[PDB]
């Protein structure tokens, strides 16, 4: 007889939540990707500098100079980050992320540009030579789909 | 509340409470005097 | 009768994207040319010191001491950088930018202190003589809007 | 009925530059004195090498061998640069910086360690003797929150 204003108006908010969910779980997800680079990153100097200084890459983090254990340098999505001769990459935690992104990782590495380097970031990758590195295809990568516009870098970017 | 005024013969002139007044003076007079090692 | 509460929710973020969308493009735009900023410098060194050493500017980016290739000194959002006697201009890229800040350019040009010189950063200029410069003007010269507090400087800054 | 999410998001943006405002603001202005330091070193050579061929502190820039006129050793947020007996003492400009830091000023001054100096970097100082200066209480020495930690220096340090 009368009371469907109240009735509706319950399930069209139930229902905005059902649309605001996957934009807040992407954007949400993209944003706890995005700390997993700040914290890769300011990790860029000491990996430069030793590079820079001897000409080698540094094969791990106390080489880099920095806390010996990868555990150390981690963060609230971030269950850490480890230097593997120059490439430094950072591992998504299992608790408090997305869901398709938790104890998946991304990598930063650089290339000799002879007095310097350039930094590159994008998916896992492993290096071969001083100036070679490659997809670490293994299927622990965050996906394209949470990566900024500036870490979609591919393994041969120069 | 106190209030410093101006006038033209480059004089401070201040009213308060004897506290805000001490301490307008103790200032003033400690800028005059690196003022005054000309 | 009822659902308007996820049909408005829905069309305000919408509108709020809207609204979001041009202070996110010059916010983008300005941290774009930040770095055809930061690219341009650094190469002041290379400038300064050849200035100094023989009271000459630098023709060209070799005669500074510097990747002999314009195109070598480029950037994610800058094309390139070159030297053309002391002053150094910065070209934005086409690929990756605003939109009306693309193959645009500034730059940093310096000054005879006598001893030691001083910088400018602002809209392309060209060199007229050791001590003079004049607007680039090109109609490619990156918008004011997009230039930092820090280079706003006019052909004739002493 | 529907529209929060487009005014809510306007409305936290708009608070959230109001919370970054007193940020930038000190973050900026601990920039503008950081180069008065600048600015007021370097002039530590002429000071320093004055002194010990001497055993007396220069008088005043032209002694020291500098630009003669302060207001000549200026910059952007720096209004000159002025060496009294052996003090070098840096004014902010008026134009171009904070607001509680304009036409305020540091010192840098020396003291003989017999052989050779050590300088210091704080507040305003006048110089009293050969090897004493004291606090130039005036009104119009850069705060505090200023000035960097390598800065903190009080008229009796030793």
């Amino acid at each position: 007889f009368t009371l469907i204003e109240l009735m509706i108006v319950i399930a069209i908010v139930g229902i905005l939540a059902a649309v605001a969910l996957p934009a807040y779980q992407d954007y949400t997800a993209r944003a706890q990707v995005s700390e997993a680079i700040l914290l890769a990153e300011g990790q860029k100097s000491a990996v430069t500098e030793y590079y820079l200084n001897h000409g080698k890459w540094p094969e791990n983090n106390t080489s880099a100079g920095v806390a010996s254990s990868p555990t150390d340098i981690k963060g609230k999505y971030v269950k850490e980050v480890e230097v593997k001769n120059g490439v430094v990459t950072a591992t998504m935690l299992s608790s408090g992320v997305n869901n398709e992104i938790k104890g998946k990782k991304l990598s930063l590495w650089a290339r000799r540009e002879n007095g310097s380097v350039k930094w590159f970031c994008g998916q896992p990758v492993t290096r071969t030579d001083d100036d070679t590195v490659a997809d670490a295809k293994d299927g622990k990568e965050i996906d394209t789909k949470h990566l900024p516009s500036t870490c979609r870098d591919n393994f041969d970017a120069k | 509340g106190s209030v410093t005024v101006d006038q033209r013969t480059n004089v401070l002139i201040v009213k308060d409470v004897r506290s805000n007044t001490e301490r307008a003076r103790s200032l003033v007079r400690s800028l005059d005097t690196q003022t005054p090692q000309v």
